[PDB]
């Protein structure tokens, strides 16, 4: 008479797996097959990838270019020497790294009006009550008003090799593509309309800190206002504070001669952004990429740490059933 | 103490009958709903969590903690809000029925709220009652009129109430003709049994006829009228008073062994969420010590921010650090635990085996709460007559004068008048087709088969009781003479007497005085001379196991009638304590009675009566047995039911060898301590009296120094079976006190049959109510009920259990579930300057506590079966013993939490050490923090999900579609929130995160080996348990 129903029986069609150990001692057997022939297989792509990281801070007595970590003229001018030994093959990438400037700060992160750079008219004249402390300078809207957007990595970068004879041959530098396209073409955009970058900003000027106006961050208007990569990698927060920012990529030439040969090379950084205050370090790391990405360790030394921990165990299980 | 008028006319003041079994209304609901929710702890906290984020200025917007506390109750308030609806529809349409009344000769259609109290109500057949009447007549004479409680305790059968003699003759006779009465009644008591009252119907001139009222002349509201064309009654109750209506609240017992637990975690974190922001509160104030690491001109202090009173701004966070780890208490338990013990409640009334077919019906859940409760208990409170034997008692061997009558009519034919007198047979009335059955329809309805198998007795012998005719009684001795007898006094059987009489005129002659009882209660009142010759006999039959009852009667005299008529019916017409006052006027007429004989009866064992106590043992409990029988019975039926074991070294109290005020304590403490303190294990068990107890129990507070309960009860917790005869109906609950109260809390489950158990089930942890044949008094106050004995084994063991590892692994995973999710949030306040960042977005902190794992635990906690449930219940040995609650005790607790922080921990430190990599991507391009953050989530709710998807033991259907059915809704929803949501937002700060974190390979080897290295903590356990 009750409802012999599938369900409220409590009988419903079950799987009922049988975990065991008969049955679940090759769980350990079945991976170490698996991730050793990938934690081996991971970290040989990592050791075939050179890197260099000059550290050219300063606070050296016998640093090269300590002359200017104190206030001099605004253009200093380092030169750092540095020798390759391994030349580069493929495409390298040149970051710029940093330390102990923390850019992800509750009271940091906040200083960005996302809503402006993005492009809305109405937004720009009166940005949010988001970039307080750098909101209105002269009783004025600033373009790219807040924190983050105002303290923007202003140093500029250059390497040159040397030839046999003293004359360095300057390395040809790219900028553009450096910052993700989705963010690049759909999240930042400019003022709604106009023709040339200038007129677009009306009432609005350029940050506290900044040297030029927005509009002239550079000629080639496909990068000039809110879409400069420099500007953009620089917006999206570190994520910590040892942290390293895509800053210019050497694409591999199409001929078949290593892009970095080499030897010795010429680094005259344009001292402006100053981080000795903090005690805040800076760098210049150049590395290649392989599919894994930079170099890096963790991935290969983990793998091959748990993928001969767990083929391990399985062992002394294996051996201890058997001999009970 | 109230009074009453027929016609309210003598020769408001009262309620009004308008039943509302809602709790709200439909103005009051909010400012009671929501507070009977926020008195809640974790309900209430999540409320503070909220103004603190509305006024202060806190890291994460008042969305991420209002919504996820606004959801949990629009889900608890329409469920509790609607499931409560359902009664006013369901009220308003028993209070809005028809009901005619009587005004004065008027035949009125009323509506059922209309009526007021002291006023007649008619009612046809068929048809409800509109309030507890007072039945003063029907169509017939003989004022009869039966009765189906059919809704109040769930009886099926035909019960017959009477009506008022000196009423009888009034139908459609106007009885509106100023009728005079006086109706007084103790104040509603919700006994729903006992009814004492009093009638003072006035006659033309003068009368004061004090026709004395019973529970027989009350008609409840509620009780569907049968097998009659209409009566008459006259209010009393009026709804709210009704005796039935009174009957709504038993709430007073769903206090559950996994409901403090969940307030004794909480009272752990919440005295955690500080530890977390106090040591992350210091470690800012010191960490910020250094002149320039704040505000270190690339983050310049808005300046009012910067002249704010440093003690305040040092409370300010404080006040964040909290804002910012609220999600560490689980802000959708209150829902789901809810939500699942009622969408899987009904799973103990809907199992097919809690349905016997004669009865025709199934188990039943008067409580919906209890279920964890049942894989609990640790004592069992059986009962013997009814629950261990079926009522169908067959009467065999008789022994009058101890002759053992197969004398011969000197007082033998006597004794047979006495088996068909003096009881409540009240044959079936109807007549069936006589000749063609043995001897005619005859078929008794009584309550207590002790005695409906004594006149079927009688019934094989020359006499046989038929009557019951117009106030006298017929019989058949053995020829054809209905020799109708003149019914005087039915003396009501009481359990604390042992002993029911009756009290007929001899047709032609003198008066008698029947009576039966226990023979512990009949002899002492006899011409003792004649015990011995019969005491042997009702040993034997009793120590052969069948149940014995001794009659005797006692002439009276004429000239002594009319003091015990008057002192007899005049304790009746008594409102205050009748049945005491009563019960102590017969107490003394039973004076000296002359034993004629002794009576035995025999009983059945039910289906598995026999099989089941074999199991519960294996199963660890301690089976008691609380009998009111003969001690000899119950030690043999104890055999049979198998709790006896061929040697057992038993530790009889009786009176057969207590017979004395300070024996026993030395026989006492003999067979305790020299006797079972100096050590296959269960050589011993226990026996004890109604009397034998109550010495020990109540005359206690004598021997200070070694006290004798203090003695007595350490027996009890060292004896694996104990029993207790002779036990009165109230000695079957200062033994569940006794022992409830003993060392810890012991979860009492007591199992009764009929009303002499109404005393213990009202008082043990987890009642049993077996719906049997005596009637629903048990059923009706058990929590559960269960149409027989061997279900006892299907409901603790395959039931109780489920009902506890099913939540067990719910409030510890509806934790485990948090602190990992806030753990990373806690760590990731140490490689950032302190200020309150959060690792998350803010879209993944709402969602992840009610959406993307929410139903991955309900499911599981619903339908599912960690052991299948039939090795289950075809295996008692552990399975109801290796959860002795130890499932929440403090082992396993801290067991999942250190699962949490170190599966926890490898969620950030393990993805920290990712990011020195300076890229991911092949492209070369760098992530974020907000790509810390998905990638530290995406990391996280595929743990917390899969770490279930290795403790589901039974993959249902289900199971498959909702564990895979969160993921894949997760890598949605993140895709989906991830892409265009902008022109409400403010941020944009997750435009592309997601899309981002997947596109590279490198990363994947990171989560799935972070997920990995999170779980082997536990694929070990498996292997390290699945390995012996
Ligand atoms: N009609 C009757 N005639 C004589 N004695 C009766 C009787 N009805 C009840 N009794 C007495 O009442 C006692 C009831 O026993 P008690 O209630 O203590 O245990 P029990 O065996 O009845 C278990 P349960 O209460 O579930 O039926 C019996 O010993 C019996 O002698
Ligand atoms: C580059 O940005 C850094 C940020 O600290 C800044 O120090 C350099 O000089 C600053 O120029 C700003 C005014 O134009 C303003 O920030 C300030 O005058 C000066 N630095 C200090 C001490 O505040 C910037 N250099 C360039 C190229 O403008
Ligand atoms: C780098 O900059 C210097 C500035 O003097 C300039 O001579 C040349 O461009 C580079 N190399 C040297 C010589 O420093």
């Amino acid at each position: 008479r009750p409802d012999n129903t599938a369900f409220k029986q409590q009988r419903l069609p079950a799987w009922q797996p049988i975990l065991t150990a008969g049955t679940v001692l090759p769980i350990f057997f079945i991976i170490g097959l698996i991730f050793i022939p990938i934690g081996i297989g991971i970290f040989v792509t990592s050791n075939n990838i050179r890197e260099i990281e000059i550290d050219y801070t300063g606070t050296e007595p016998s640093s090269p270019c300590n002359k200017c970590l104190s206030p001099d003229v605004t253009p200093c001018f380092c030169t750092i020497n540095f020798t390759l030994e391994k030349s580069f093959e493929g495409n390298v990438f040149m970051y710029y790294g940093l330390s102990n400037f923390y850019q992800n700060h509750r009271r940091y992160v906040k200083s960005r009006d996302d809503s402006q750079l993005n492009g809305d008219s109405s937004a720009l004249l009166n940005p949010s009550k988001e970039c307080e402390p750098y909101r209105r300078n002269e009783d004025k809207p600033i373009a790219p008003c807040g924190a983050i957007m105002n303290s923007m990595f202003n140093d500029t970068l250059e390497l040159f090799l040397i030839g046999q004879d003293s004359y360095p041959i300057p390395i040809a530098l790219k900028k553009k593509g450096i910052a993700w396209w989705t963010d690049k073409n759909v999240k930042f955009r400019n003022p709604p309309g106009g023709d040339n970058l200038e007129e677009r900003f009306k009432g609005t000027t350029k940050p506290v800190n900044w040297l030029k106006p927005v509009y002239m961050l550079d000629s080639d208007p496909d990068n000039n206002g809110f879409i400069n990569e420099d500007f953009i990698v620089w917006m999206r927060t570190a994520a910590l504070p040892t942290f390293r920012k895509l800053y210019r990529l050497i694409e591999r030439k199409s001929d078949l001669h290593p892009t970095l040969p080499a030897g010795r090379y010429w680094l005259n950084v344009t001292y402006n952004y100053p981080v000795h205050y903090f005690d805040g370090r800076k760098r210049m790391i150049l590395s290649t990429i392989s599919w894994m990405g930079g170099k890096n360790p963790f991935l290969g030394i983990a793998y091959i740490a748990v993928g001969s921990i767990s083929f391990l165990l399985g062992v002394v299980l294996l051996v201890i059933n058997h001999k009970y | 103490t109230r009074t009453v008028f027929v016609g309210n006319h003598p020769v408001q003041r009262f309620c009004d009958n308008r039943i509302v079994s809602s709790k709200y209304t439909l103005w009051n609901f909010l400012p009671k709903n929501l507070f009977e929710q926020f008195r809640r702890i974790a309900n209430f906290y999540f409320l503070i969590i909220f103004l603190v984020q509305v006024t202060v200025d806190t890291p994460t917007s008042p969305v991420t903690s209002g919504l996820p506390l606004f959801f949990v109750i629009t889900v608890t308030a329409i469920k509790q809000g609607y499931e409560d609806w359902l009664r006013h529809r369901a009220d308003n349409e028993v209070n809005k029925s028809t009901v005619y009344i009587i005004e004065n000769a008027k035949r009125v259609r009323k509506e059922s709220e209309k009526i007021k109290v002291g006023d007649v109500v008619e009612v046809q057949a068929d048809e409800t009652f509109p309030c507890d009447l007072i039945l003063l007549s029907s169509c017939t004479t003989d004022g009869t009129c039966y009765v189906t409680t059919a809704s109040l305790d769930g009886e099926s059968n035909c019960k017959t109430h009477y009506a008022v003699r000196d009423t009888i003759a009034l139908c459609t006779a106007e009885s509106i003709d100023t009728l005079r009465a006086a109706i007084e009644c103790e104040q509603p008591q919700p006994d729903l049994y006992k009814f004492v009252g009093r009638i003072n119907i006035y006659s033309n001139s003068l009368e004061a006829v004090a026709r004395s009222l019973g529970p027989e002349n009350l008609l409840l509201k509620g009780a569907t009228l049968k097998n009659t064309e209409k009566i008459y009654g006259v209010a009393v109750y009026t709804g709210m008073e009704t005796k039935m209506a009174l009957n709504y609240q038993g709430k007073s017992q769903k206090r559950s062994a996994v409901e403090k637990s969940i307030n004794a975690f909480l009272i752990v974190y919440l005295f955690i969420l500080l530890t977390k922001a106090a040591v992350c509160t210091t470690l800012k104030y010191v960490w910020q010590s250094t002149p320039y690491n704040d505000e270190p001109w690339y983050n310049q202090k808005t300046q009012k921010e910067r002249e704010t009173l440093k003690v305040l701004k040092m409370f300010t966070d404080f006040l964040s650090f909290m804002v910012l780890f609220n999600f560490i208490i689980p802000v959708s338990m209150y829902v789901t635990v809810e939500m699942q013990k009622f969408l899987g409640s009904f799973f103990i009334s809907w199992d097919k085996d809690f349905y016997d077919e004669e009865i025709n019906e199934g188990a039943l859940v008067n409580t919906s709460d209890l279920n964890e409760e049942l894989g609990q208990v640790d004592y069992v409170f059986t009962d013997k007559t009814g629950t261990l034997t079926e009522n169908s008692m067959e009467f065999i061997e008789c022994c009058i004068d101890g002759h053992k009558y197969k004398v011969d009519k000197n007082r033998e034919e006597l004794f047979l008048r006495a088996l068909c007198l003096c009881h409540t047979v009240e044959i079936k009335t109807n007549d069936a087709v006589d000749g063609a059955t043995e001897s005619a329809e005859l078929t008794y309805i009584s309550s207590s088969p002790d005695e409906i198998a004594l006149v079927k007795g009688a019934k094989r012998y020359g006499f046989t009781f038929l009557g019951n005719r117009n106030g006298y009684m017929r019989v058949e001795n053995q020829r054809k003479e209905i020799e109708e007898y003149e019914l005087l006094h039915t003396l009501n059987f009481d359990a604390v007497r042992r002993r029911m009489s009756v009290i007929v005129k001899t047709q032609e002659g003198d008066i008698l005085l029947f009576c039966k009882g226990a023979d512990s209660a009949v002899f002492p009142r006899v011409q003792n001379h004649e015990i011995e010759l019969t005491k042997v006999h009702v040993e034997r039959n009793a120590m052969d196991g069948y149940r014995t009852l001794c009659v005797a009667f006692k002439e009276i005299a004429p000239d002594d009638y009319e003091r015990i008529n008057r002192q007899l019916i005049e304790a009746k017409m008594a409102l205050q304590d009748r049945e005491e006052k009563m019960e102590k006027v017969f107490d003394d007429i039973e004076t000296n009675m002359n034993l004629i004989g002794a009576t035995a009866v025999e009983d059945k064992l039910q289906d598995q009566a026999a099989e089941t106590i074999e199991a519960l043992h294996a199963a660890g409990l301690k089976v008691w047995v609380l009998t009111g029988d003969k001690m000899e019975t119950a030690k043999s039926t104890c055999y049979a039911c198998r709790l006896f074991q061929t040697n057992t070294e038993l530790l009889e109290l009786t009176t057969k060898t207590i017979e004395e005020s300070e024996r026993k304590e030395d026989r006492l403490h003999e067979l305790l301590i020299e006797y079972r303190k100096k050590l296959e294990h269960q050589e011993y068990g226990l026996i004890i009296d109604g009397s034998t107890l109550s010495l020990i129990l109540n005359s206690s507070q004598d021997s200070s120094s070694n006290n004798y309960k203090s003695i007595f009860l350490q027996i009890c917790m060292k004896c694996t079976a104990v029993l207790c005869c002779r036990m009165a109906p109230l000695q079957k609950a200062q033994i569940v006190r006794m022992v409830k109260n003993l060392k810890g809390s012991p979860i009492t489950l007591s199992i009764g049959d009929g009303a002499n158990d109404v005393s213990m089930i009202l008082e043990s942890h987890v009642g049993i109510g077996i719906k049997g044949k005596e009637g629903r008094q048990a059923a009706r106050n058990s929590d559960y009920s269960v149409p027989k004995f061997k279900h006892l084994k299907k409901l603790l063991l395959a039931h109780g259990h489920l009902y506890y590892v099913r939540i067990a692994h719910l409030v510890q995973y509806f934790f485990y579930k948090n602190l990992c999710f806030i753990l990373p949030q806690f760590l990731y306040q140490f490689f950032c300057g302190f200020s309150q960042q959060p690792l998350y977005d803010a879209a993944y902190l709402t969602m992840y506590n009610i959406c993307f794992t929410s139903l991955p635990i309900l499911a599981y906690s619903l339908l599912e079966q960690h052991i299948n449930i039939d090795t289950l219940t075809s295996d008692p040995r552990l399975y109801m013993k290796i959860s002795g609650n130890a499932m929440l005790q403090l082992g396993p607790f801290l067991y999942w939490t250190f699962l949490a922080a170190f599966e926890g921990t490898v969620f950030f430190f393990g993805t920290y050490f990712l990011f020195q990599t300076a890229s991911l991507e092949e492209n070369g391009k760098v992530y974020g923090n907000w790509t810390f953050g998905t990638i530290v989530f995406t990391v996280l709710v595929f743990t917390v999900t899969l770490k279930l998807a290795l403790d589901t033991r039974f993959w249902t259907w289900i199971n498959h579609f909702v564990i895979w059915g969160s993921l894949a809704f997760y890598v949605f929803f993140s895709f989906f929130w991830g892409g265009i949501i902008w022109p409400f937002l403010k941020q944009q700060r997750m435009y592309f995160v997601f899309a981002q974190m997947l596109s590279s390979v490198s990363t994947w080897l990171a989560i799935i080996l972070l997920i990995f290295i999170s779980l082997f903590p536990e694929i070990l356990l498996i292997v390290l348990k699945n390995v012996r």
